[PDB]
DNA sequence: ATATTATAATATATAATAATAAATATTTAATATTATAATA
């Protein structure tokens, strides 16, 4: 019982990108041809797969959804070329993992649909149908040139926009029966931390606050009631966060810093910390990095209204 | 050997795997109680062996607890709660 | 020595039988399994064949199949196997359904075997388990070669190659075919 | 009442534990809805799968805590999720001590509640009754983030302060049967390096070395005899400890130098000494490393009271 | 079937730079002896080996494509090497990176291509054919000064300017049958960086907008309504372009942070971060470095209708 | 056996130095009346430069340098793995 | 101007697999006999 828009159209969250994907689909409706490569990067985890599943009804052909390790062999993904047929489509995950073996032996496969092996030496050309082969990875920077400059269309994912995140979350709310409020719905939005997965597991726990503490109902004091104290705030900290930003300000005062000397003392390993606390601030950029240590920004220092050295 | 376990067995010099399931079946075999399918079954044999299942646990508990005329599902999941 | 017959049938007295190759009858046993695969009496028949010596006797046994006789043979140098036993269990079940009970190891379908007990099925199936194996043109060649690069390994891709395409096709074609399989 | 007391009311834990997510779960059961995953993690030793059994225990349903090292494999997994049925709870120890292999068979379990089994061959379509994971790891920092996201709620344990220790020294010896004075509950919370449950098991020893040399009666002599025989003070620090900060006060007079300098100087290997001796000090405000060396706080030095400017 | 310039006149642009190569490919065609060898730096997107392939057509002679990162060890190397023959060239792209021994290879190899490294035993003799080294880096800075030294003709490769690249986009419509209005391939000739590459994947995304939202030819209105679909403004801009923008005037107040730390908040890699920002922004001056970070001018932050501090 | 060779018979396989050299004391009372340097070279110049052992010497017998240099059957040995 | 140490690569101890050679072990076929389960 996963979320997942049933159309194109269906799909919310990028409005601007989801219309330059339908007019690409459009395209390859009316010119009756194959799509072009589509390269997409962005948050890791999002069902990529799923939505590649869409875009196979709307083709109305078969995606085989292919990963690094079904592909880490060429072999594998010659005989899935090989089973694929004219006008379909062919999911790629983890090509910036894969060897370049499987890079130069989908070069012609992209390059007009051919292909050319070796055997004192002899060269085997062997064709393939016209296809669109679709290029996912989490990060698209591992590319190489060459590959990433043939290719055609380069689309990007990223977490909607905050009034777009709120509508996302009323039709989830919908989708689960909470009685949630537009204010809720913006609430949420500035709680989404940019994951779909753990915005739906905020409507899921506030659904249970209105549940246990109101009678079934979401409303802007609710939602505050429920995420204003623990690991919450508006803007998207955590007490988490705020002990790791009082902790290093009143030893360092906003100076360079040891990260095992930061997980001796706050009693916390800095492995978690930087897996998941970390990143998200850095991805707000409310935290500067060096080599030599890492320290918050002005944005944390106005916070609490402090100097700047 | 009344524990059958062959790591004890091996770290003898000289004493490699199959001396040690010959001695434990050949002992097994009467000396030691004194101090001195369908598509289904095989459908869920398969899927055990692509699940780590040795051949003898997956046989086993199909032996002892066969499925008869109904669909794999159930009769494999209280296979599984069979062999614990 | 001996490895294969191809001779005429003399009498037929189950489960000994006797064939006439050249003026000469040769005293050579068939399971019951071949009996249901015997001509009639004067009609040739190849089979083949493998002997067994012993000290005071020499003993001729002749299969359908060579897969059979090697079978036979392997059985034979089992340490607690002899001919009788190997009769026995290939006069209750087939080789290849045998062969996939020794993968399975059980000895519910060998039990049922007249005469076996079942601490032989165990022995006879630990010390059988599988250690064995499972039971060219330019453009065979240039397919092979082709899917040594793509990582499949030779013998696995030349029994997809050879299989499936017929003899001298195009090689885009036939490299297609062998790769259409699937595990 | 038992080694580890099973009632929620029998554990004073941190406040924000103590109020929110037990009672939260305790108003939504009976709704004929399964609960979502729940994660606690924290120092080691503090009884966190003891902590999951103790919430089964008041959620009323059949519960056995297994430990993830000991259940390597995906087949006993199977066999856990056959074991319990529709709407059940089940709590896992060290998930991110686990082989791979249960994470990929887990993943749909945790998306559809889906056990999909691989057996031209095909996988076959497993349901399974809904169910819950309930997580007590000592550090999932390596555990993968799209497992995190499966996952809905997440409590850390920290370094309880002096008066919540002080609490559970009283239960636990009511519970103990002891008749330790309040002044004596202080001495002992204080002689336990935090560690809630660690503490407990200090406590009886404390209350086992007390009954050998007298009745199950603590005072301060009796505290004063503990700390002489344990070596260690109510401080917290070690004996080890102790002679290592008075060769350090005594050598460098708490000035910043490297750690290197002082292991050489002590004679003990450094990464024992960064990963036991200087943490218990420094989750508090004693020791100061710095990028020019170690600074040492004078309450450390209140110990003997000598210090300097 | 490829859209590919095939000649000499279709890379028309930078006329100073072309006429050079074209003494150059005079004085080849002269000399028929060994040239000097090669050393193209150049930013990406203006078809550096398509200006290869070229220089090999206009030789007459076969040209291998391999790049630095594909090398890895000397005996690679010398198979590469061995594989060419008598009027041939090897492109290779980004030399910036490579082994040392890899180096005193080539200097022999160069020097009169010689081979006269080491088995004590006999000593290799091998001279290799005469062909012509060909290096297409980016930036010759990062590479070695000997060999920078060492190779004969270095050029500079530049962004085309909008009428080369107006004549480029009327050139490649003309190759798949379709018509440019001088207008829209003005404006998307000084937009799309000013590199062919950039330049034909934006026409093949603005045909792709004519073949279903237009009904015909792609004229300037259809243009603007196709940039109004792709999100795309007069200097052409991306989101993410806007988004970096908007960080580092607003995030980080002008943005006087390193490369890394920014890179890191965007999740970007360095290189491809740094090959989409450094060459449009600084032909319009937006943005300079600093060893503090690459801060802004005053002007970018006018561009937003913003009034620097 | 008359020249008293030992190493032509230990390299066919299942065949000790002892097995071998038995056969030549038995053997020669038994019967009464009855590749160059450049070789080695091109394989030593390929392990040191970072080729493979086994496949270098694989390119290096493939075309040998019996009636050529060694840098020019070198030349014709590195056209095998392109 | 010295260290120092906060982040960046690194190289091998410890998991594994693949010949290999010294060291062995070298008997089943037929048939009474006795239980033994099933049976007029």
């Amino acid at each position: 019982r996963a979320i997942r828009p049933l159309k194109l159209a269906d799909y919310i969250g990028q409005p601007s990108v989801r219309e330059q994907m339908e007019l690409f689909i459009h395209a390859a409706r009316g010119r009756q041809e194959a799509l072009d490569h589509t390269l997409i990067f962005g948050p890791p985890g999002l069902g990529k797969t799923t939505l590649a599943n869409i875009i196979a009804q709307e083709m109305g052909v078969s995606i085989k959804s292919t990963s690094g390790p079904v592909l880490e062999r060429p072999g594998d993904l010659a005989a899935l070329l090989t089973n694929l047929e004219a006008g379909d489509v062919l999911f790629v995950d983890e090509i910036h993992r894969l060897s370049p073996i499987v890079e130069e032996v989908l070069y012609p496969a992209m390059e007009d649909f051919q292909l050319d092996i070796m055997i004192a030496a002899r060269s085997i050309k062997l064709d393939l149908p016209p296809f669109t082969l679709v290029g996912a990875t989490t990060r698209a920077g591992m590319l190489t040139n060459p590959l990433r400059d043939r290719f055609g269309i380069v689309q990007r994912l990223e977490f909607y926009n905050v009034e777009d995140l709120a509508t996302i979350v009323s039709r989830s709310a919908g989708i689960l029966g909470l009685e949630i409020e537009p204010q809720g719905a913006a609430e949420i939005a500035k709680r989404a931390r940019g994951t779909p997965r753990i915005a739906n597991r905020l409507l899921r726990r506030v659904r249970d606050f209105a549940e246990v503490r109101g009678q079934g109902d979401i409303t802007r004091v609710i939602a505050d009631k429920a995420l204003n104290l623990l690991d919450v705030d508006e803007r998207g900290f955590d007490h988490l966060d705020r002990r790791l930003l009082l902790t290093m300000i009143d030893k360092f005062d906003g100076g360079p810093v040891g990260i095992d000397n930061l997980a001796a003392a706050l009693s916390e390993e800095r492995h978690t910390i930087e897996d998941v606390l970390e990143p998200y601030l850095i991805q707000q950029g409310y935290i500067m990095r060096t080599p030599r240590g890492r320290v918050v920004t002005r944005h944390a220092y106005l916070h609490f209204g402090l100097n700047i050295p | 050997v009344q524990a059958q376990d062959t790591s004890t067995l091996v770290k003898i010099p000289g004493v490699g795997k199959k001396t040690a399931e010959r001695l434990l079946v050949e002992l097994k075999d009467r000396f030691k109680a004194w101090e001195n399918v369908s598509s289904a079954e095989a459908d869920a044999v398969s899927a055990l062996i692509a699940l780590g299942f040795k051949p003898q646990e997956a046989s086993r508990a199909v032996a002892a607890v066969p499925g008869e005329d109904l669909s794999s599902e159930e009769m494999i999941r209280q296979a599984l709660k069979g062999m614990v | 020595m001996i490895g294969r017959l191809r001779g005429t049938l003399a009498e037929k007295q189950p489960p000994h039988l006797i064939l006439d190759v050249n003026g000469v009858g040769y005293e050579v046993e068939v399971p019951m399994t071949t009996l249901y695969r015997l001509p009639s009496v004067g009609e040739p028949v190849t089979l083949h064949t493998h002997l067994v010596v012993r000290e005071d006797a020499h003993l001729l046994y002749g299969f359908a199949e060579k897969r059979e006789r090697e079978l036979f043979r392997e059985l034979i140098r089992l340490n607690g196997v002899g001919p009788k036993l190997a009769l026995a269990l290939m006069s209750g079940l087939e080789v290849d359904e045998l062969v996939r009970c020794v993968q399975a190891q059980d000895t519910s379908t060998l039990v049922k075997i007249p005469g076996v007990g079942k601490k032989t099925a165990e022995r006879l199936l630990v010390e059988l388990k599988d250690r064995f194996k499972a039971w060219v043109s330019s453009a065979e060649a240039d397919a092979v070669s082709a899917l040594i690069a793509l990582g499949f390994k030779p013998q696995e891709a030349s029994r997809a190659v050879a299989a499936v395409p017929g003899e001298d096709l195009s090689s885009e074609e036939m490299i297609r075919q062998a790769l259409k399989g699937m595990v």
